[PDB]
């Protein structure tokens, strides 16, 4: 009955407090809060033209070299406009999808498992180090380089390479950056704590 | 459990699983992870 690609541009600048700060960075667990309480509507990419509210922030190259002008690192929070873009229907109040609960996964390998398994994708977040950012493929496992920050992603399966454990991951850094946009982390021994922060929940049917 | 699972391939009635976005500069990774996730799991729990 719904196959809608949920805002990014909604959930960013209209969450406010309780996400955190925008884009300074935020707590996952408050944007599911944020899905039950109030909602996301539809929007897709940046100008697809594609649901009420379409990213609104230009796509940039993620530490590589690419065709797009290079991220700056973080800019201004867009405003909270409640409402959709010209053309289309329905209207803001009326699109919102909301969600019947918001939880949190315990750090353990096989309950998360569990959960993606029956449940689907579940959101994350792990400490970035410097050689992250070259990623290409295999299993990444962090040797060195200096902290970055925390970084929030979604896992959606498991699987082993060469004997070594790992998370199926989609990044948010566009598809010329890793494994084509997507990458593969050590898993069961909560590698740069990426088991810490799994948090998910259900739509409301 | 399966020792492998790739949510792509068990879902194949729901392209936003395979689908990459873009955050643009800003810090708003915390968001992407939430509206991609909550995407793949309305198109998988379409009602019932
Ligand atoms: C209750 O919790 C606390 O007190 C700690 N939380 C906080 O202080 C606020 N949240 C955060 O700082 C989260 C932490 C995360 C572990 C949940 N970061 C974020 O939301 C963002 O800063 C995610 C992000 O977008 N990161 C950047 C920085 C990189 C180095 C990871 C990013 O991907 N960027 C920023 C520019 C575009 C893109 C890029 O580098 O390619």
């Amino acid at each position: 009955r719904v196959n809608v690609e949920v805002s990014a541009e909604d959930m960013l600048t209209c969450c406010g407090g309780e996400c955190g700060d925008g884009c300074n960075g935020g707590f996952p667990s408050g944007a599911w809060n944020f899905w039950t309480k109030k909602g996301l509507v539809s929007g897709g990419l940046y100008n697809s033209h594609v649901g009420c509210r379409p990213y609104s922030i230009p796509p940039c190259e993620h530490h590589v070299n690419g065709s797009r002008p290079p991220c700056t690192g973080e800019g201004d929070t867009p405003k909270c406009n409640k409402t959709c873009e010209p053309g289309y229907s329905p209207s803001y109040k009326e699109d919102k999808h909301f969600g019947c609960s918001s939880y949190s996964v315990a750090n353990n390998e096989k309950e998360i498992m569990a959960e993606i398994y029956k449940n689907g994708p579940v959101e994350g977040a792990f400490s970035v180090y410097s050689d992250f950012l070259l990623y290409k493929s295999g299993v990444y496992q962090h040797v060195s380089g200096e902290i970055m920050g925390g970084h929030a992603i979604r896992i959606l399966g498991w699987g082993v390479e060469n004997g070594t454990p790992y998370w199926l991951v989609g990044n948010s850094w566009n598809t010329d950056w890793g494994d084509n946009g997507f990458f593969k982390i050590l898993r069961g021994q909560d590698h740069c704590g990426i088991e810490s922060e799994i948090v998910a929940g259900m739509p409301c049917t | 459990l399966p020792e492998s699972f790739d949510a792509r391939e068990q879902w194949p009635n729901c392209p936003t699983i395979k689908e990459i976005r873009d955050q643009g500069s800003c810090g708003s990774c915390w968001a992407f992870g939430a509206v991609e996730a909550i995407s793949d799991r309305i198109c998988i729990h379409s009602n019932g």
